[PDB]
């Protein structure tokens, strides 16, 4: 006689638990995962140019240490600095290594274009036990430690012009005897100076002289400058004793290179998201795997899981 | 749910709906049956999958930033540098935190309109022919075969031909 | 509110209704009285309490940061200091502030929804007993005593007792 | 025959007022408020370990300004300097106190270790009229003011080993005479020098010679610095003349330890939130007393009121 | 929408409304109308506009505060000063994001149920006389001349003058 | 017989596109831009004291070159750098350059104060042909190049004590000798010294000798320091040769001043809002021209446009 018709929604046996603005705990149908929470534990070779310092700090390689000879004008989107690397060259202190490790990081090239000094009065190529190349005593490969010759160290005064369009790196430094002897032994004069100014700005360091502790079999030290020439300006350095001297300069460049610090595999893969906890997926709006990332990255958010409602409320049946 | 369909005036759901978010079940001279309103169900997946979209296709790069992690103790700067994360990260966390509260809470409002959608859709459909009995089922007073509900359920059913034969059900 | 029954259709409200959030008042034979509905009263409560608990079970600890007053001028490295700190509070700020706008906004309607869901809950029980006056009130068209009355409100009241009688009533 | 049932909702005489998307002002029955803007005026005595400075800042109580020595070892979840606070002792400068006081604040430990490093060749425990531990002459409890004995003052080198397994923090300094009659007096050598250095630091500051503002009667000053030793390494202090020598060292610590600038008085409760104008509680989201915080604390926002609806809109009846 | 009034049982928009947001549409003996209700758009516009205004006569002032653009390359402090800010413009560009995205959504459903109240509170007026063909409009069983829908529209409408003869007509 | 009553709402031609938490595109009729995106290129005179560099930093007009000397005691809610401007004074090299512009240009005002030198027993107002002033050699107007007198330099000792009742902004210096014979000849003593203190403060500058990148035909240069002298306390300048003497002191005064770079022409006109760009209304909460600002402006964002839905959703008709 009647017809009866009814309408209804669907359900599912075990649903997914979510939050909203008024229940920090609701049920629906199917949802979806805001949160990437874990990674492959490896590194993707590359949307990026991927560069594993092996043993080398970025610094080390940029100053020459021996060892880090390979990274010799080696480039990269991002460098990777690893936990276990080391030092095996000559006692060096850089004031703001920070910075410097930062502005050549952001560059993202280690191009050493060689210029022809003239340092006339002295002995270059100086070297150390503290840096052996091979069975001799060496030193940083970009720098030239320079000391007395026939009995005299001369006032030095080089000029180095900046006749290119980009910017130069020059990267040099002063040196602290353990003594006053080894200083006037070395440098002649018992108050060496290294002044490194261009027509924007001067830098004039004093050397320091004491003991300090033996760091491979040395008790003196390296402290380490830079100067930034600009297209138009040229370098000039004033020193007549302890100066560190430069061989040339480190071409500047502008990009997406940075830096750091993981002990990662370098796997064969294709992600665009890097942690120092490997690569990771970014389809997801959010990560909770390390707030250190680089490239096209999920912001980093304190939560481990987070739920989108894809479905409606799950009311069971019965 | 802001219209109090699902979890509401309905009862229960059909964990046997398989085909379908929502449906129709019903009960005739010839029987049982049950199927699945597409028009519908696509009408609240279609919303949701946008909804979705405008939050998962969307990431930006970030390259060269900031240290974040320190081997050694410096004061100010670091402080300064600390801070800074922290703060981007709170007010990050809070951002997710919020976002999902309040898609989740659209989303569940969403579904239950799109219930109530179709059962005011089917009320309108038959008229003055069927009586809400207030469980989200009509009581259809007419016989009413397979081929009658489903031109119901097709959205072609043409309440004049049995308005007499209700009409006579429905007050008597 | 979305839903125009509370400042909408329903004229004003009650301050004599003391017992609850919704309710009845209603005129006959026997007189004129007023109930408040528990179970949709209770309905809105929970919801807006959880609301309001995720609000203010949360804070979060800091306890090392910057510095944020300074006796003395330094600049690059102050100005830093101040500008991070002012941008993170503007950025709460407006947290704050966005944060009970839309609160508030999902709160006047949920109630306004809850009021409604009473309604069209209470219109599908009458059935074809009564009718639906627009200011809130449903005309009942038979004798319905104060048993009536509560069978209504408890929601045990059977259309099937009554019907004939208000059928009579109603089209004639 | 009839019957008339009407559905309602309530109202209240005195409502609320709220904001929303639609409205800046609207009416509700009942709101909350969010944000916490009152004080007790006083800071708790508890959860956190709170410790007063006084009269002395916490920079002066690690030196061992004489009025500060009842600080010695001190600990602190949260430091609290007083404005009031003065330094009775020889006048100093130190080149980023900021930072100085900072990790000090954090380490929220005074534990201070004797060495015994040994001057050979000087007098020591030198002290001044501007350093009146009691009626007598005095100077810093942690430092050693270094002279001249019988004549002369050697080119010191002393070390000291880390052989712990944590870091030790050494606080020295360097004395700036206030004339060249004062530095031969005092050093015999005509200009000295300080050099301080671990195998990963090295720092060397030169006396500089000059008359400054005489306070409590010295136009001298000294200039403060400090050297983390980390584990396995070792600190050489090297210098022949002018060095103000440590005593021995700072165990540091990392936890949740902080300073704060305040003049509220410390009573006896329990708050969870600490702030300059005192505790305050934290079940509220926001709070508009002070952006400086500690512990557990609602966000600090400029809107000083906030009210979270939690009842319907308020319609009355006329 | 979430009520699914507009661009839902209500087939389309009328570009012939030039003077209202929702109005009515008729057919009488006298022909065909229409007009603009000015309760109901003005409701809606009235609602719209304060939304709007919580979000123009807003700025805050900002005076000295950090450099942003550098001519030479410094390292940690300046990377610092970089990040802060680019940090601040995402935290607002996505705050931007998001208040437009919840505004306009918010924004449709309101006008969509505004438009729904409209024709409930015709519905309710019109009470037994009608009855709903499901296209947003109401078929009257009962001569209606210009004046009898103009009192339907200004509200006015006497549904028990025309109730017999309306009663007749639906169930005959 | 029967009437049809029908209920509606309006749609328009063309509508507006917009996004909703459902839809990334949604036609709605109408709708308003919240993102200011255009300038008009010119930087409106006004609410705010606007002051053009012209050609001169706020830095060269702060010492004094001489064309800069028409900004003597210049004010400024928004001093505005233009890219043209050049330096013709004396080289000079300041630590800290940024700085000192910016407590400056947040001082908003040069207000200087000459005080009584007291240098006796050398010569003053040394020049430069390297800072022409006029067809004479000059050199920055608040400065003071001290040089021998008599075959002597003094062991300078001068002091001047804050009497008022707000901070002086004291700015001194130091000159670099391009050579040895440069230094005895114009100071005497082979190594000079300059050092300026307070009884909060001192600063001790060494000169350093050596040859410089000519500027305007001088090798050597000038290192430019500064210092903030409180109420009740009083400054101390103690040299023996290389110091540049200052003539008084600049007002420091807090407010809402600042400095800004920009190449946009000021015109007469009314705009809260400032950009490098131009000013700009404030009227949209959001505006994409610069994130460069000054005064009342909307905030910055990414987006270049963002709708605020302002009509129902638009449903034409077939
Ligand atoms: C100032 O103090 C410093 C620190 O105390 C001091 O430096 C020390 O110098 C001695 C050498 O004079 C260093 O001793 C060396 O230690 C290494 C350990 O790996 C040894 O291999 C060295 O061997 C030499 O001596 C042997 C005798 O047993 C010979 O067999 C051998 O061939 C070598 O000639 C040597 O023992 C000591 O390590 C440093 N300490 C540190 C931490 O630097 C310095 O001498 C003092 N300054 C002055 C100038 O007095
Ligand atoms: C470089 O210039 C500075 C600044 O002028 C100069 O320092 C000044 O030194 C004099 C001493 O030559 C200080 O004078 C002292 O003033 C205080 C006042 O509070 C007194 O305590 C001292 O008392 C003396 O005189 C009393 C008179 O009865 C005696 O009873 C008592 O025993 C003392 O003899 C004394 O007068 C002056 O305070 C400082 N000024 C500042 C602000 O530093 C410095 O000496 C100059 N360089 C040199 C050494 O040439
Ligand atoms: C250390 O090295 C530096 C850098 O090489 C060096 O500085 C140079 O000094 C020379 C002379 O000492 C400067 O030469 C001058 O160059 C300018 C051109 O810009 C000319 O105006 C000068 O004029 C000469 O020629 C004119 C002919 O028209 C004559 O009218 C006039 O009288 C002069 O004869 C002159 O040639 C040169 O500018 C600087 N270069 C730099 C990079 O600064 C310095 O000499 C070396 N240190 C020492 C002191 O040994
Ligand atoms: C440029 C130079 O002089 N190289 C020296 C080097 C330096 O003097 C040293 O690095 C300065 O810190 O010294 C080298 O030997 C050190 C060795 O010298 C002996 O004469 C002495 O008997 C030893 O105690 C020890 O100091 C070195 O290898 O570093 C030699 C090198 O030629
Ligand atoms: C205060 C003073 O002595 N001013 C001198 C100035 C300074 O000595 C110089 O700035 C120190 O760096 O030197 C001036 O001269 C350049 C001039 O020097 C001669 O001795 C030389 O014979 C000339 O060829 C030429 O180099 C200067 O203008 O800077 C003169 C000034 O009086
Ligand atoms: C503002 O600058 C003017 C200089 O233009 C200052 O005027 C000098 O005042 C001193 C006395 O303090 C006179 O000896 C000079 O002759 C004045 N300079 C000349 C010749 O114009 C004035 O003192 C400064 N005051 C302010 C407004 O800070
Ligand atoms: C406003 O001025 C800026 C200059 O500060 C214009 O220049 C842009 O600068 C940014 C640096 O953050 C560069 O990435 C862009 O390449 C520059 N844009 C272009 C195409 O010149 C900026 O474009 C100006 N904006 C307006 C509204 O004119
Ligand atoms: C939810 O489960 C369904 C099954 O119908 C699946 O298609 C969907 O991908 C899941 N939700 C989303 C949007 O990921
Ligand atoms: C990198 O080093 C090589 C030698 O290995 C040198 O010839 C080359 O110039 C350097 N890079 C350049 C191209 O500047
Ligand atoms: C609806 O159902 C009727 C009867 O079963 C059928 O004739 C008609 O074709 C159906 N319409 C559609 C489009 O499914
Ligand atoms: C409803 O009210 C009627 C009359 O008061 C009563 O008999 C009935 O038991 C009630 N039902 C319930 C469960 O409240
Ligand atoms: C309810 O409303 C009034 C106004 O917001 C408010 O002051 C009162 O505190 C609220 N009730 C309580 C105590 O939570
Ligand atoms: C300070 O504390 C250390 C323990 O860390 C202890 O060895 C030393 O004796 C204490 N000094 C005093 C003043 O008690
Ligand atoms: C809190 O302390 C600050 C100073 O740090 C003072 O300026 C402010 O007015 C005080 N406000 C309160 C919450 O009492
Ligand atoms: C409503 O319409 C009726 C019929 O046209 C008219 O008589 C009455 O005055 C109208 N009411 C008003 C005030 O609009
Ligand atoms: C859109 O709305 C704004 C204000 O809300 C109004 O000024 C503008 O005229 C509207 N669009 C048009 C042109 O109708």
């Amino acid at each position: 006689s009647t017809a009866t018709l009814c309408l209804g929604h669907h359900a599912v046996p075990n649903g997914t638990i979510v939050k909203t603005i008024t229940d920090d705990q609701i049920e629906v149908t199917n949802a979806t995962e805001l949160v990437q929470s874990s990674s492959t534990g490896k590194i993707c070779n590359n949307p990026h140019r991927i560069l594993d310092g092996r043993a080398c700090t970025l610094i080390d390689a940029l100053l020459g240490d021996p060892h880090c000879d390979v990274f010799q004008n080696e480039t990269w989107d991002l460098f990777v600095e690893r936990s276990n690397a080391f030092s095996n060259c000559y006692p060096y202190d850089i004031p703001d290594y920070a910075s410097l490790r930062s502005l050549v990081a952001s560059s993202g090239t280690l191009e050493f274009i060689t210029e022809g000094f003239t340092w006339t009065g002295v002995t270059q190529n100086g070297g150390s036990s503290a840096c052996k190349r091979g069975p001799a005593n060496g030193f940083f490969s970009r720098l030239n430690w320079l000391t007395k010759s026939e009995s005299a160290y001369p006032v030095l005064n080089v000029t180095m012009p900046n006749n290119d369009n980009f910017d130069k790196l020059y990267i040099w430094g002063v040196h602290h005897p353990s003594t006053n002897q080894e200083q006037t032994n070395l440098y002649v004069q018992a108050s060496g100076r290294v002044t490194v100014s261009t027509r924007r700005s001067q830098q004039t360091i004093i050397p320091n002289i004491g003991s300090r502790p033996w760091v491979r079999g040395q008790p003196g030290r390296i402290s380490i400058y830079w100067t930034i020439v600009k297209p138009g300006d040229v370098l000039v350095i004033n020193s007549n004793g302890n100066l560190i001297a430069p061989r040339g300069y480190f071409k500047m460049r502008t990009g997406k290179s940075s830096i750091m610090r993981s002990d990662a595999p370098i796997d064969t893969c294709i992600s665009e998201c890097i942690t120092p906890n490997g690569s990771i997926p970014n389809d997801k709006p959010f990560q909770n795997v390390n707030k250190i990332t680089y490239g096209a990255c999920p912001k980093y958010v304190k939560q481990n899981t987070l739920k989108l409602a894809t479905g409606m409320r799950n009311v069971p049946e019965k | 749910g802001l219209f109090g369909a699902i979890a509401g005036f309905i009862e229960n759901g059909w964990e046997g709906m398989i085909d379908g978010w929502y449906g129709f079940r019903h009960q005739n001279s010839e029987g049982t049956g049950q199927a699945a309103d597409l028009k519908s169900t696509q009408a609240a997946i279609d919303q949701i999958n946008r909804k979705l979209n405008r939050v998962i296709e969307k990431t930006n790069e970030k390259f060269h930033q900031i240290e974040k992690e320190f081997s050694e103790v410096e004061g100010r700067i670091q402080d300064l540098e600390k801070y800074v994360e922290d703060t981007k990260i709170d007010l990050w966390s809070y951002n997710a935190e919020l976002l999902v509260a309040l898609e989740n809470q659209h989303t569940i409002d969403l579904a239950d309109s799109e219930m109530n959608k179709l059962f005011e859709k089917t009320r309108r459909q038959l008229r003055e022919n069927a009586e809400d009995m207030g469980n989200g089922c009509f009581k259809i007073y007419h016989k009413c075969d397979n081929a009658c509900i489903e031109s119901i359920r097709n959205g072609t059913y043409d309440h004049d031909i049995y308005r007499d034969e209700a009409l006579n059900n429905r007050f008597q």
